[PDB]
């Protein structure tokens, strides 16, 4: 049995390779990166705060093209709070029935493997009435950016800014046929990388409204 | 060198054991204090015996 | 052989899954995330050039605090520099191999998906003399955050969230038996997934820069 | 007892369920709930069993 | 029902298909319209079906 | 066409080159331009000869 | 060329010894030097030496 004994032996010695493979970590991966991404959004509405009130005050003393750029800063602040609420109530149905650990102050990381709580977002090859109602979210909100942000000239490109970051149509897989976005983006993923990708908005938003921020007041 | 029942049960529990302790582990589902490397490596050592205490009698 | 084909099927499934075992997805939200975490680290450092400019501007105005304030966020500047280009060569190193793609912009992501140009990082249960010098760049870069920002209760929340970010010391996994680092964080990865984690190693040490910078003046 | 033909159905039947769930593992494509990692868990269990139960009888 | 020269043929052949099948997964190599997932796909169901349609025949 | 007489060495080198190659993955080695998934796609290739060649003595 | 007896024993507590180096490479304790890794690489190489010695005796 030459061949035989080879196989007995390497059967264990694959077993121990796939508990080498299996382990790891890899998928709780992403929990570093959204709680550095929640870092970070915990200290952009922060600092963000700041600034919207520097340039509040700013358009109080001395009023004129402060008071207009605080207007278009009230009206991305208030739309990009709106988004990112709403951005925030498809994280919580994200991870909706994942408990913390008590000790560690970490979720099961390990466990958050399926998206098998946002399936009501697909039917199929198409969506569902919510996800007709995020692409509806996320559409207007790009055209209240479109639309508070005028035609100046500081500011366009942050208007191809949110059009690239932003961009709601359809994108190719691999194999060349066109999908559309949160069929692309969301479906089959774990929970834990929908998080992260939602808070990656997050941090897009805050981003976008601290770009404005500053290329306001500097205006 | 041990008893005929004590050898083909300990190789057949142990060649289970390594195959439950797998599934284990590649599932993330524990039940009690065994989280599957527990399982896993009481398995290997099962079975590291056999290899171990079979390698003295070549019977044919 | 009566119970030995299940053997031999064993065999034949466990060299089967030991394929590709990260999806068609998630090495997908790798490749978005590290194109995000990028594009943040590169506006981080093109506003941490003005934040330090206006520091460093201030500095030479009054001296004082202000002046140390100057020297230690120069230093860390410059620690935070030779850790964040060297994390750039290990990045490189990292991604090498595989040829960026044109028109686009982005790297094929579907392609990346094995750890092996980050294989000679460390001999499997202990790092080599290429991994221990990154262990040893790490605990450099702690030891002189925390020699240069140092005996100050204003930088107190900085060095301890330095050292709540980066404990080179053995971490539980998912049982709680401990495992070094470096073999914890990349034995293994999607070479996208180390490239990720990597830039997001970045993305703390200009946010440890801002944030230092943002002290600096608060 | 499982008997003679129980016991090679469950021979086959679970050999075939882990393979083609060792295929839904390795590929991802899952067709409804079954998700892959279910089926694998049942062939491994299955396999198990049938792994353990088989160390009972010396015949020789 | 088929044959054993047939079933221990097509077994090799499987299994010589999905380890070259894994093999193109693991380094990204194809040829032409293969692209190893079909081909991992098409080895481990044909050698699914080997050991499902051989355990309904109990001859000893 | 095969012939015994390479037979027994075929498959011992094969079994050679994979235990190898497993050792190189599991260990970790930098000889030249190898270090695993370079002598492992050598590795289980052969062994994928191996059970290309395995069904071609039907012999009962 | 080598006995058939040391062959066999080798084998036996080469194996005996690669498993509990892969139980040590899967649980991360290494009482002294042992540090698992090298029980495993002298395993496998002691492994892979008596499968290349043991592929040249054509015995049928």
């Amino acid at each position: 049995t030459p061949r035989q004994k080879m196989i007995n032996l390497m059967y264990l010695v694959f077993i121990a390779m796939l508990a080498m493979n299996v382990s790891k970590e890899v998928i709780s991966a992403f929990g570093l990166m959204n709680e550095k991404f929640e870092a970070a959004n915990t200290s952009s509405v922060t600092t963000n705060e700041s600034l919207l009130t520097s340039l509040d005050q700013k358009a109080a003393e001395a009023k004129g093209e402060f008071a207009k750029a605080a207007e278009t800063a009230h009206k991305v602040q208030a739309a990009s709070k709106e988004f990112y609420d709403y951005i925030g109530t498809l994280k919580t149905q994200a991870v909706k029935g994942f408990e913390v650990d008590k000790e560690t102050g970490k979720m099961p990381y390990e466990a958050m493997d399926r998206g098998d709580n946002i399936d009501d977002w697909f039917t199929g090859d198409g969506y569902t009435k919510k996800g007709n109602e995020i692409i509806a979210k996320i559409e207007k909100y790009k055209s209240d950016i479109k639309a508070a942000l005028g035609t100046d000239k500081k500011y366009a490109g942050i208007i191809s800014e949110v059009e690239k970051k932003f961009d709601v149509s359809d994108v190719k897989n691999k194999e060349g046929i066109k999908e559309k976005y949160l069929a692309y983006h969301f479906k089959g993923f774990p929970a834990i990388a929908s998080a992260a990708k939602l808070s990656a908005w997050q941090n897009d938003v805050k981003k976008t409204e601290a770009d404005v921020y500053n290329s306001a007041l500097g205006k | 060198l041990l008893s005929k029942k004590v050898m083909n049960f300990a190789y057949g529990m142990g060649a289970a054991v390594v195959i439950v302790g797998a599934l284990f582990k590649i599932t993330h589902f524990e039940i009690g204090p065994l989280t599957g490397t527990v399982m896993l490596s009481i398995g290997l050592l099962t079975e590291a015996l056999i290899f171990a205490l079979s390698a003295f009698e070549p019977v044919e």
